[PDB]
């Protein structure tokens, strides 16, 4: 009873998640977030046929063709995690226990608004002799690529959050120790 | 062959209580469930059935959480709906598995001897004559969808399931056939003129038999039969009668079927 | 207080004076379930007496099988003294080897 | 709530470890879970009760122990690269119920523990153009030469832990793709408006708590020892 890869999915937008138990006889269902660095955390549990809402998370279930759903309205990139989902009841699959499905990776992409394509050099502060410059204010339909250079290191996308100013920005860090390092020649 | 799991719960005061199981498959009893035990204590060797350890543990946990919370629920109930003690509650439960697709199964709770709520379909239904409190406590019983959920599947499912093992592991047993040792004897004559003429047949397995006076091919219209009676080995006894007049007596016989006697009856005359 | 019991008292293989037997009273169809069985042996009740698991019938009265292993004679007597809600004086109902 | 001990371990082949575990719920079932990259949650042992312990998916190289209805300690015999994972311990209150997962353990079991190295903290100051163009400053952190992946990054502004305007990288670079005992390197940002940069009042720190070797274990190595210890750099606001 299992779920599939990969889903990427922008700002505000509803997000369906399904588990699919065919062929098995389930009772109860469970719903679980993961976060980077973070253990799992129980969203929804559902035991009857049909939906249940929580906020924004509406869990639907169907005993008859046996598969089972999680919507996310207006999703968040807070939302932005791993969503495994459970199964028990079935005497003959663990004897009852719950059966865990593999897991679904979620990004909700931020509303970008304002774009600005800068790359701005940092000094460090205790050593005045070492750089690193960062691709701040990055398009959420850019992707950041690899360095193909084992001199060159380059950082995956990541998004900050101001919790006053209600301010988002997908920032990049990059960084080599190399004779001469350029800021444009770095980025690829 | 059904499956029939009796529950004897007793409530002497607020404080005192009693609870006690037992299951039969057939006649057999399979199972026993005392109020000390933590555990369901298994009678036959084939009572676990076909279920695995794992599968056994589990069914054991949800009977354990059921005893405690049946407990707690009708204490709350005496408290809420006002009843006083003493209290004797008994649930009758389980399902027949028909050769060779079909199943029914129930679940029927009574309230100081007569009947007050069974399980239907989806929720606790009450009986036509159950008083108005009764109705009360299905509004209360019917709003945790989690436990009519939970019934649902165990009847509907594991029933049948454990039926269809219990039945395969045990086969043997429940077709086995001791013979019957039968004698006569004369009863307390209710008449100066008459003598009552009785006919004992003990140790007989399985509870079906037919115990009839006769005179010769004709049956006796004046036969009294008594109720078939256990023994302590999982056997039975019968005690057949006819009142007649001590002329009578002379030529009288009485035949006895059971599935032990291969196709040769007891017929043993006065 | 609600069904009165009935008392049958009965050996397990036809009576034979000398040869080991064993007694059975099946204290049969009662509400409700406190009820108390002493098997007596010429008014003396039998310590070593074993007893079925208490269950009821589909009316939903109860019954019970009180068993013990003896010996019968013509000068001892048995019998099961059972006292019920119900009844106003424990019944004794003695043991018969005609019926 | 499911607590269990230790957060992180970096430990050599071959030598015993009992991650602990506790539950105060009152719970009958507890399980111990690994995950890994692909496979997911795998079950390696449960108990459904004290003094009953039974077999999951993957129970081989771990023995378990239900003495109390509260511990549910896993032991590793002669722990392998094997089982270089992720631990998480769950608590139920029945076998139909929803588990309450703990914040898990992270295992480290490595064949020479040579390769054990601490942190290289240094906070990089903000650019002027980034102050001068969009009116924000972010401060980028950047930690790296650590093995293995057991720090964990906090921002502390003026004595106080900080979690707004904090972005770090969840998954950390290797510095070199082909060697298995590679290095790793970890990047996080802090941004804050052009008024609290500027203030020459305000402070800025960045720790980096590091699990490392404890001072009871041996160290022949002539270098400095890799202990558990939060390697912090400095960094001032300026007006100019
Ligand atoms: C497959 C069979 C194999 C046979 C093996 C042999 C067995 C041994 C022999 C005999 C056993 C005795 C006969 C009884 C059989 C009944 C089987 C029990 C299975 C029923 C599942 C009930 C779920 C539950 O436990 N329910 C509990 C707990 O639920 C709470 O906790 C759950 C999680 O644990 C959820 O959170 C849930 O929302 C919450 O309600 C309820 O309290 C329930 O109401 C107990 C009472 C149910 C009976 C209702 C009838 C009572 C009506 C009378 C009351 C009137 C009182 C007058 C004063
Ligand atoms: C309940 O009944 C038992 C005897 O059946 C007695 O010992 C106990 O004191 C009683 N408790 C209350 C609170 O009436
Ligand atoms: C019945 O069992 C409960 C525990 O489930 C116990 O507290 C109680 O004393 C028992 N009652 C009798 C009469 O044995």
């Amino acid at each position: 009873e299992q779920d599939p890869g990969p889903l990427s999915v922008p700002e505000g937008a509803i997000v369906s998640l399904n588990c699919t138990y065919s062929n098995s006889a389930f009772q109860y269902f469970m719903w679980y977030r993961q976060y980077s660095r973070k253990g799992p955390e129980l969203l929804m549990y559902t035991y009857s046929s049909g939906n249940k809402e929580d906020g924004r998370f509406t869990a639907q279930v169907d005993k008859s063709s046996k598969y089972i759903s999680l919507f996310i309205r207006d999703s968040q990139p807070s939302d932005s995690a791993t969503y495994l989902c459970a199964m028990s009841g079935d005497l003959n699959t663990n004897a009852g226990k719950s059966t865990f499905g593999d897991g679904t990776t979620l990004t909700v992409k931020p509303n970008i608004q304002n774009p600005d394509p800068a790359v701005y050099q940092l000094r460090d502060s205790k050593s005045s002799d070492k750089s690193v410059c960062l691709f701040t204010d990055f398009d959420s339909q850019t992707n950041v690529s690899q360095s193909k250079d084992s001199d060159v290191y380059i950082t995956d996308k990541c998004v900050l959050d101001m919790r006053s100013m209600d301010f988002k920005s997908n920032s990049a860090v990059a960084w080599s120790n190399k004779s001469d390092f350029a800021c444009a020649n770095a980025f690829n | 062959f059904p499956l029939r799991c009796l529950q004897i719960s007793s409530f002497a005061n607020s404080s005192w209580t009693r609870t006690d199981g037992l299951a039969w498959l057939g006649e057999l009893q399979t199972h026993s469930w005392s109020n000390d035990s933590d555990t369901v204590r298994s009678l036959k060797p084939w009572s676990q059935g076909t279920f695995s350890d794992q599968q056994w543990e589990t069914l054991q946990h949800i009977f354990r959480v059921y005893r405690s919370s049946f407990t707690r629920d009708v204490k709350e109930f005496a408290k809420m709906l006002r009843l006083s003690y003493p209290l004797e509650l008994q649930v009758s439960a389980g399902c027949e598995v028909h050769p060779g697709n079909a199943s029914n199964n129930f679940f029927h709770v009574a309230f100081q001897g007569k009947d007050i709520l069974s399980f239907q379909g989806t929720s606790w239904e009450p009986t036509q004559e159950a008083p108005l409190w009764v109705n009360l406590a299905i509004q209360v019983l019917n709003q945790d969808k989690w436990t009519r959920e939970t019934v649902q599947w165990l009847l509907n499912g594991t029933c049948p399931q454990f039926v269809s093992g219990l039945l395969e592991s045990g086969k043997s047993e429940l077709k086995k056939q001791v013979k019957p040792k039968a004698w006569l004897s004369r009863g307390p004559s209710p008449g100066p003129g008459r003598l009552l003429l009785v006919c004992h047949v003990s140790g007989f397995y399985p509870k079906p038999v037919w115990v009839k006076w006769m005179r010769g091919e004709q049956e006796q219209q004046g036969t009294q039969p008594g109720d078939i009676l256990p023994n302590a080995d999982e056997t039975w006894y019968l005690r057949a009668t006819l009142d007649v007049v001590a002329g009578e007596a002379a030529g009288l016989s009485c035949r006895v079927k059971h599935s032990s006697l291969e196709g040769q009856d007891i017929v043993l005359y006065w | 207080i609600q069904r009165t019991p009935k008392i049958q008292v009965y050996s397990r293989h036809p009576a034979e004076n000398g040869k080991s037997n064993f007694l059975n009273c099946y204290v049969s169809g009662f509400h409700p379930s406190d009820i108390e069985v002493d098997l007596l042996k010429n008014g003396e009740r039998i310590e070593k007496v074993e007893h079925s698991d208490l269950s009821f019938s589909k009316d939903w009265s109860f019954y019970l099988l009180y068993y013990t292993e003896f010996t019968p004679t013509e000068k001892d007597e048995y019998a099961c003294r059972v006292n019920h809600v119900t009844l106003s004086q424990p019944k004794i109902v003695k043991w018969d080897r005609d019926m | 709530g499911v607590t269990q001990t230790p957060k992180f371990q970096v430990l050599k082949t071959g030598q015993s470890m009992t991650l602990q575990c506790a539950q105060d719920m009152n719970h009958e079932y507890m399980s111990w879970y690994r995950q890994d990259p692909g496979m997911g949650l795998r079950l390696i042992h449960y108990s459904v009760g004290a003094g009953i312990t039974d077999q999951g998916e993957v129970p081989n190289g771990y023995n378990v122990s239900r003495s109390t209805t509260e511990d549910f300690p896993l032991r590793l015999l002669s722990a392998a690269p094997s089982q270089t994972s992720v631990y998480f311990c769950a608590s139920s209150q029945g076998p139909f119920q929803p588990q309450h997962f703990g914040d898990g353990t992270r295992l480290s079991i490595l064949e020479d523990l040579k390769n054990v190295f601490p942190p290289e903290v240094a906070v990089f100051e903000p650019s002027e153009a980034e102050i001068s163009h969009t009116q924000k400053a972010t401060l980028v952190c950047l930690a790296t030469g650590f093995y293995p992946d057991h720090v964990e990054l906090s921002w502390w502004v003026n004595g106080k832990e900080v979690h707004s305007g904090v972005c770090t990288d969840p998954q950390p670079l290797k510095e070199q793709p082909a060697l298995n005992d590679s290095r790793y390197a970890l990047s996080s940002r802090l941004r804050v408006s052009a008024t609290f940069w500027q203030n020459p009042r305000n402070h800025f720190r960045c720790q980096v708590q590091f699990y490392g070797l404890s001072e009871n274990d041996e160290w022949t190595q002539d270098r400095a020892k890799p202990v558990t210890q939060i390697v912090s750099a400095e960094a001032w606001g300026r007006a100019d």
